RNA sequence: UGAGUAACGCUUGGGAGUGAGAAUCUCCCAAACCGAUUGACUAAGGUUUCCUGGACCAGGGUCGUCCUUCCAGGGUUAGUCUGGACCUAAGCUGAGGCUGAAAAGCGUAGGCGAUGGACAACAGGUUAAUAUUCCUGUACUUACAGUUAGACUGAUGGAGUGACAAAGAAGGUUUUCCACCCCCAUAAUUGGAUUUGGGGAUAAAUCAUAAGGUGGUACAAUAGGCAAAUCCGUUGUGCAUAACAUUGAGUGAUGAUGUCGAGUGAAAGUAGCGAAGGUGGUAUUAAUCAUGCUUUCAAGAAAAGCUUCUAGGGUUAAUCUAGCUGUAACCAGUACCGAGAACGAACACACGUAGUCAAGGAGAGGAUCCUAAGGUUAGCGAGUGAACUAUAGCCAAGGAACUCUGCAAAUUAACCCCGUAAGUUAGCGAGAAGGGGUGCUUAUGUAAAAGUAAGCCGCAGUGAAGAACGAGGGGGGACUGUUUAACUAAAACACAACUCUAUGCCAAACCGUAAGGUGAUGUAUAUGGGGUGACACCUGCCCAGUGCUGGAAGGU
RNA sequence: AUGAGCAGGUUGAAGGUUGAGUAACAUCAACUGGAGGACCGAACCGACUCUCGUUGAAACGAUAGCGGAUGACUUGUGAUU
């Protein structure tokens, strides 16, 4: 835990749909430079509470701005979704 | 009914990949002249 | 012994024959060992660089070369018993299973006249002269059958070790060495009288009367069908060139290379080994 | 020519005519082209003339010129027809329908015509 | 410019609605379709094309209110699966070293490199996207540190195993199928009705049974496996009844108080609801047994890895098993298209490309028609029925007269019943040639049925679909075979074989200049080179010149 | 080097087992046998005539058929020349 990998949480449509349920699946955007164990224990250290289960994927770099004179590329970032025991909820 | 070009990224990684590309000094002089010719694209990693 | 093959096909006939495989051979279903079998790789008629060096090679199935005691001096003075005679597709002759009494196995090349269950001794001392024995060349009377002779001291028998091969003894030389021996194919030379050999003549007289019968069997042996020399263009082959079924029109033609091969012996004579030869399949020296 | 559309073939024409007469019996008004309306008028007049007697045999033949839609069933259609609509036109000789040609279709400037029916 | 011009890139219609504006946008009804695919899984690939809302600048064979088009937002979850942390085969790199003007090449120790070996999770669920990946149920697995319970474990080296061809046939097992039965909806109005149609599943995993299958088993030592051995192996004694070692379908209980289940069902055909949830079989079928057995020769991978012997050591224990507890299982990967409206395609080019499932009826078949689930209108349409073009249906008679031409084009192929000549090198010919008949109903049929008899219809019964046209003779080639991308598919090539020559190991020859290597991980019954090229009889003459070799005297 | 696959109907060779039989043979008869650079015939491999067409859908396709269709097997993955 270098205290520089956990950037921010995200809030989207599917994120809202998963959070209105009891999944307790808090979602965050991070640098993909850390492993699943590394990210889960980093969250533990930065919050003092061990997470239940962590799933990880990446935001695939896609072309941005579509077809124009100056096309670009979307950034790469790891999306980490964590589960928690139903009895507790964390404060963001 | 199949043209001469068959796309496959892994075989490309072995063929035109940099780590395999260090097989002969000809490749370094060619890429050196490419750099002198200001080619923005020099590798498959930078498409 | 060979047996004619009933073609049984509706497209012509076949003029091939087949080895007995039933009376002179046991356990046709291949159930060999593990330790001394190593896959004999085929180069496909190519060098170690991948360039072309040999013509019409390739098409055989997988074959395992058998680790065979060619020197026959690895273990000596120990009695053994022949256990079986097994086919060797990797060589002209067929291998044989013998068991040493110390608790070790052995694979040799066996001559004719041997069956399953015979006692064989390997030693560096004058022992039985009947074929198959391994015994130095200092204790055999002349005018006998012997094969698998090496020329180097402890070099391993590699000459006249094909099916139906042997050598003759024609006296010694006044040097304590250079025993005169009639080589195979009519040659005659002088080798060391202290080397090792396998007495008798090699078995499987059949190869002089074997007919492949079909092109496909020839491919499966390894010798792929190949194009004649005259069939190419004049830029590629000397025989090749000209149209209208033109025969050769020059005296003593060359190879595809610049080499003339007819009527000329391809060897160097300046070696001292040349002066150690007795006959050249034609006459003295 | 080689492989192409089937085009105007007698089978396609008769199936289209049967489907259109089924539709006009279902709804009572259909918009088609005059080049189809011309022969569908004869076909429908023959259908009306064929089964005004309202017998079982009449249903037996007319079960071979009707199709189905998304609003009613063929059984309901034939029942209602034989009950009240089929014998309606037994008063005047012919002229049971009119094809009034409307504006051309926007797609290819092809003529459109609506069909109405009364004695 | 040609010119408003050929084509409009393999296929519909209707209703209603949205939209100012409709064949082209949407919802649905039909039709004819792919259906050993117009279906699904799906390696690999392109990579956001995937999904929602707005819109149609540009692209879409008219148009496009739309598109998979653009804009904004959203989308891919892995202790158990695929590729890493285990491993290698071809092959590749390669400490050093060798060769080699440099350069560079060779290649040692080594290290990489699955289409593979070992190898721990299945089902159901919902979504606008995926979910051996998110949730529930049910489980299993590995090391970790302590633990008590049992014990001396045995590797770095060795050995067994891993570890393997192809082809063929029959056995066991659930299966498929059939009838019966249960359950579900279910009495028809147009003549007769005194109904038809559908369904009848449950697993991972644990325990026991394991049908069956393979190959010695117990005892004593040895001179072999750098060292050593109890392990492998050698020779001996006992029994060969199978003792013995060994695996194994499927079966029974959980699992399964459950899901599920056609259907029923509130503005969605959705929540909810939901009946039955089996009997004997097989003379048809697939796979477990099955690295099974046998047969044929073309003789049929290694490494990792499990057991494992001594080594090595252990002892107030090294090591290791069982149980319990706690910890944790990291890497890339997951969208769809996916033999293609997403790959190659110069394209929304009528095309084709890894593997897998793969219906029914007729038939042996998966040959051919139809339809099953699913999916579909191949992004120009509407017309009329001129010439001519493209394809077909029809053609009588002469019936190859056409033309170099049976090029092109018509009976012919399925079923069974007969029967088939010469030649033959006894393989074939031969499905020769040449013919008979094939439908239904009634009875009989046997294991199903073929088959027979009686009757009947038509002009005729592979009733529409799919099925060979021959004989006689010649030239060559025996034949099965390779063919010039795409002008030309063979009497040319190849070919078994015959023949000659050369090659005795640092082999001859071959690759470079060279190490070195092929040759060859070969050993004259083998290989190379030259000629001919089923089978049989032979291949006559001259070494004139030339060539090749040998040679000894002798002029150069 | 490592592999995938080649439906269905098939045909029914030698070997061998046995018997008659012969002094031994030989010969014949019954049987297992599933082999055949074996058949029809598929998926498949490729095209032999004509045809459409040759600013074509086509910088070589499609069709009427066609030769092969257990073997000189089609072909894949990676590498080599």
């Amino acid at each position: 835990d270098v205290t520089n990998v956990l950037l921010k949480p995200v809030l989207t449509e599917k994120v809202y749909f998963n959070q209105m349920g009891e999944t307790k699946k808090y979602v965050f955007v991070v640098n993909p430079k850390a492993s699943k164990t590394r990210v889960k224990l980093a969250f533990e250290l930065v919050y003092g509470i061990k997470p239940l289960k962590v799933n990880t994927l990446i935001r695939k770099p896609t072309t941005i701005r579509g077809g124009s004179r100056f096309p670009g590329l979307s950034k790469l970032e790891k999306l980490a979704v964590i589960t928690l025991p139903k009895g507790i909820a964390i404060s963001v | 009914m199949k043209r001469t070009y068959q796309p496959s990224k892994l075989k490309r990684a072995k063929t035109h990949g940099f780590l395999a590309r260090m097989a002969t000094a000809s490749g370094r002089k060619v890429l050196k002249l490419r750099r002198k010719k200001q080619r923005a694209q020099l590798t498959v990693s930078s498409e | 012994p060979i047996k004619k093959i009933i073609s049984r096909s509706n497209s012509g006939i076949h003029h091939s024959t087949v080895i007995d495989y039933k009376k002179l051979l046991t356990t046709n279903k291949n159930k060999p060992e593990k330790s001394l079998l190593v896959t004999l790789k085929k180069h496909g008629g190519r060098n170690n660089q991948g360039k072309i060096t040999v013509r019409h090679q390739g098409g055989r199935n997988k074959r395992k070369y058998r680790i065979i005691d060619f020197k026959r001096t690895h273990y000596d003075n120990i009695e053994a018993t022949v256990k079986s005679i097994e086919y060797d597709p990797n060589r002209s002759c067929f291998v044989s299973l013998i068991t040493y009494a110390n608790g070790a196995k052995s694979y040799i090349i066996s001559p004719d006249g041997i069956k399953v269950g015979d006692k064989i001794l390997a030693s560096e001392h004058p022992i039985d002269i009947k074929p198959g024995f391994s015994m130095p060349l200092a204790f055999i009377p002349e005018g006998t059958q012997v094969h698998n002779i090496e020329l180097h001291p402890k070099g391993g028998g590699q000459i006249a070790r094909s099916a139906g091969s042997y050598a003759r003894i024609l006296g010694q030389d006044e040097t304590g060495k250079y025993v005169i021996l009639q080589l195979l194919s009519g040659e005659t030379r002088k080798f060391l009288k202290e080397c090792r050999a396998t007495v008798g003549v090699v078995s499987n007289l059949d190869h002089n009367l074997v007919v492949i019968g079909k092109a496909g069997r020839n491919r499966h042996r390894g010798i792929r069908p190949t194009v004649r020399g005259s069939a190419m263009n004049p830029n590629d082959h000397p025989h090749g060139g000209g149209e209208g079924r033109s025969p050769v029109g020059r005296d003593a033609p060359r190879t595809p290379w610049g080499k003339r091969h007819m009527g000329v012996k391809t060897r160097n004579m300046k070696k001292a080994s040349t002066n150690l030869i007795i006959r050249n399949r034609k006459g003295e020296q | 020519s080689y492989i192409n559309k089937p085009g105007k073939t007698s089978a396609w024409r008769v199936m289209t005519v049967r489907q259109q007469v089924s539709a006009v019996l279902a709804y009572g008004k259909i918009e088609t082209t005059l080049k189809k309306a011309k022969n569908t008028q004869k076909r429908l007049d023959k259908l009306i003339t064929l089964a005004k007697v309202d017998n079982f045999n009449n249903r037996r033949q007319v079960k071979k010129w009707l199709l189905n839609t998304n609003l009613f069933d063929v059984d309901q259609l034939m029942d209602h027809l034989f009950s009240k609509v089929a014998p309606k036109y037994e008063k005047t000789p012919g002229g049971y329908s009119r094809v009034l040609k409307l504006g051309p279709r926007r797609g290819d400037a092809t003529e459109m015509a609506i069909l109405q029916l009364t004695d």
